[PDB]
């Protein structure tokens, strides 16, 4: 167990390794602050409003354009 | 129309025009070119049309859909005169593979119609402007149309009150059997059918002349006609383009002596064996599109594809000694061998399609794509091996639905766009590994994974909730807008819906804390079900029914093949059937559907034989 086990057990095989990336880096940033279920949901969230481009609730943007920010650095 | 046009232009003699009475008898010879006895109907096909036409004006309620489809079943009835068995084949609960492409589309006709009344508000406020009047929740959901939705179970009751109604006042229907397979009977309707097929015809019972008729207008049905192997067997479709309502046979019989022409072959390695020609070409028909799979980007219909792969396929058969499938299991070493084929002359397919973004027809095509499709590029190979092979995974997924039943209802394809043949090297070593034991989905699980936030009326009060508000733990699966590439094709429909593949784990976990809120009627619904035969007074197996009907007993109970013509099966009591001697009040409030006054019919459980 861990973090970083936890996380990593998250990939998807089918997932692309520039995205694995991106929804790691997500994860990471968040750990600690939302149960398992939540931060799969939200990690997902985020990669399918930037990657796939779909729309969300007002609200849900704005949550996402928060907690996405800086996960290009 | 596809792949139709092609089959249709290529051996034309395999359509013959249906006659048809323009107050009809049934019991009279069939004026068609051949007496009929089964005739199975892909209800899907026909529920569509008539609940939501795009051509005429819509019905006014439910009430008014439900005739236009008794009036719909009872009008390709009177063409075929099936003198034996009528089966009636709903949509259940799809495997996964089907439910991604389900979701795609459920989640495209929502958009549809909100950008539908985005124009009528457009038109409505531009005349306004201009200076003409314009006149003044109530449409219809043609998603509602899905195994678990109150609609459907609802059509299912109009349903039985029809093979009632039909059977005791029908004269015509006075000695057939009648099957019914709702939608809590799991498996696309069209894959029932063909599975009726193949359990009868492996019972000695069953009659090898049963002359088969199919009603649809999906392609795959020519194949299904083929594969099933038997004899006679057919298909009836509405015309393609016609200025009326005009009705066409397939006639598969014929379509087999034109393929057994085509594919024959000189200096074969190994037996000739027509039959199994005849699997590999449906493989190959399957190769260049179906449900389940993207179509490879250097196969289109259009394009000759078919033409192509069996000059390909003519070519490998002189190389590894026999069949490039066997029962449905395809021979992994030969598909290679025809993908590496085929890869040899991607390039000059996009060049010769040019004359008529990504490049495909330029040097370079597949390292922009596998970067504009998929984000990877030049440096990672074992990526494009990766959809490859999760490719043929699916090619033996198909070939093995076809022909012996579903292989997983699990697995499903995991990408948003195909590879090109030339990634199919290495394909050869992968064994395919169906063995893990898989169950469908209840219907409410799936209609969770199928529907998008627009169609939640449909679903248990608390479980909308899961769909829509924020802090539901799967909003993600829920998006209210999604972009459509459309890669390359012309309209939007063409292109690839950009969904997120539902996280079948993490939905069940979200419904564990909902699932006790349902209604005895939700829970009735989310049941998988059985399906139900049907005979008159008359039949001669109405006294062995009606001995199993009053038995009152859920034992199984053997059929006697002698009194249905060969077919097998078991059938079992019913406690929702409504008994002969009763009245059978009319769930349908339209003139044409009035009360049975009293109900000629039994109705028992049905069970195909094992």
């Amino acid at each position: 167990r861990g973090k970083l086990e936890d996380v990593e057990a998250e990939k998807k095989l089918w997932e692309s390794d520039d995205a694995w990336e991106l929804r790691k880096a997500f994860m990471l940033a968040h750990y600690d602050d939302y149960p398992k279920i939540q931060l799969q949901c939200l990690s997902q969230l985020f990669i399918n409003v930037t990657l796939l481009g779909c729309e969300y609730s007002q609200t849900l943007m704005q949550k996402i354009r928060t907690m996405g920010a800086g996960i290009a650095a | 129309p596809a792949f139709f046009r092609w089959l249709t232009k290529k051996y034309p003699a395999t359509v013959v025009n249906a006659n048809e009475d323009r107050p009809v008898d049934c019991t009279q010879p069939n004026p068609n070119f051949q007496e009929f006895d089964n005739l199975y109907l892909d209800m899907n096909g026909i529920i569509h049309p008539c609940t939501h036409p795009e051509d005429r004006p819509a019905p006014k309620n439910e009430d008014e859909m439900f005739a236009l489809i008794f009036e719909y079943i009872d009008r390709i009835y009177s063409i075929v005169r099936p003198r034996r068995l009528l089966y009636m084949a709903i949509d259940g609960v799809a495997p996964r593979a089907k439910m991604n492409q389900q979701r795609s589309r459920r989640f495209r006709a929502s958009k549809e119609m909100a950008e539908k009344e985005a124009s009528i508000e457009e038109q409505r406020n531009r005349l306004m402007a201009e200076g003409i009047a314009v006149p003044p929740e109530a449409h219809f959901d043609s998603n509602c149309i899905t195994p678990g939705t109150p609609f459907m179970a609802r059509l299912a009751d109009a349903l039985r009150y029809y093979i009632h109604d039909r059977v005791t006042n029908d004269a015509s229907w006075a000695n057939i059997e009648i099957i019914l397979s709702d939608a809590n009977v799991p498996g696309e309707g069209e894959h029932k059918i063909m599975d009726y097929v193949r359990k009868q015809r492996g019972n000695p019972a069953h009659d090898p002349n049963t002359v088969h008729c199919l009603c649809g207008a999906d392609a795959d049905l020519i194949m299904l006609g083929i594969a099933t192997h038997e004899a006679n067997f057919n298909i009836i479709r509405e015309e393609f383009v016609q200025r009326e309502k005009n009705f066409i046979f397939l006639r598969i019989p014929v379509l087999r002596e034109y393929l057994e022409k085509e594919l024959s072959m000189p200096n074969l390695p190994f037996k000739f064996d027509v039959e199994r020609a005849l699997d590999d070409w449906v493989f190959l028909c399957f190769f260049v599109g179906n449900d389940f799979l993207p179509h490879l980007p250097s196969l289109e219909i259009r394009e000759g594809a078919i033409d192509r792969l069996i000059k390909l396929y003519k070519e490998m058969v002189y190389q590894m000694k026999g069949y490039l499938t066997k029962d449905g299991i395809p021979e992994l070493d030969r598909v290679e061998m025809i993908m590496k084929g085929l890869g040899r002359v991607e390039d000059e397919i996009f060049k010769r399609r040019q004359q008529d973004d990504i490049r495909l027809y330029e040097s370079g095509w597949k390292d922009r794509y596998y970067r504009a499709k998929f984000d990877v590029g030049s440096d990672d190979i074992e990526f494009r091996h990766r959809v490859a092979w999760a490719y043929v995974e699916g090619l033996c997924w198909v070939l093995r639905y076809y022909y012996q039943g579903c292989a997983s209802w699990d697995w499903y394809f995991p990408y948003h766009y195909a590879p090109f043949a030339s990634d199919f090297e290495t394909v050869g070593e992968f064994q395919p590994d169906f063995t893990r034991p898989t169950k469908p989905f209840n219907p409410l699980e799936q209609l969770m994974s199928v529907f998008p936030a627009a169609s939640k009326q449909h679903l248990p009060v608390e479980w909308q909730k899961l769909m829509i508000q924020d802090d539901s733990p799967i909003i993600d699966l829920y998006p209210a807008d999604f972009r459509i590439d459309l890669n390359g094709k012309k309209y939007a429909w063409q292109g690839v819906a950009l969904l997120p593949f539902v996280d079948e784990t993490r939905l069940l976990a979200t419904l564990q804390s909902v699932y006790p809120t349902l209604t005895a009627e939700e829970k009735q619904r989310n049941t998988r079900g059985p399906n139900r035969i049907f005979i008159g007074r008359n039949h001669k197996s109405f006294e062995f029914f009606q001995q199993v009907a009053e038995s009152k007993s859920d034992d199984l109970v053997p059929l006697d093949p002698t009194l249905l013509n060969g077919v097998s099966g078991k059938i079992a009591y019913d406690s929702t059937a409504t008994a002969p001697g009763l009245p059978f009040v009319s769930p349908v409030n339209h003139d044409e559907c009035q009360d049975l006054p009293t109900n000629c019919g039994i109705c028992v459980l049905y069970e195909d034989p094992e």
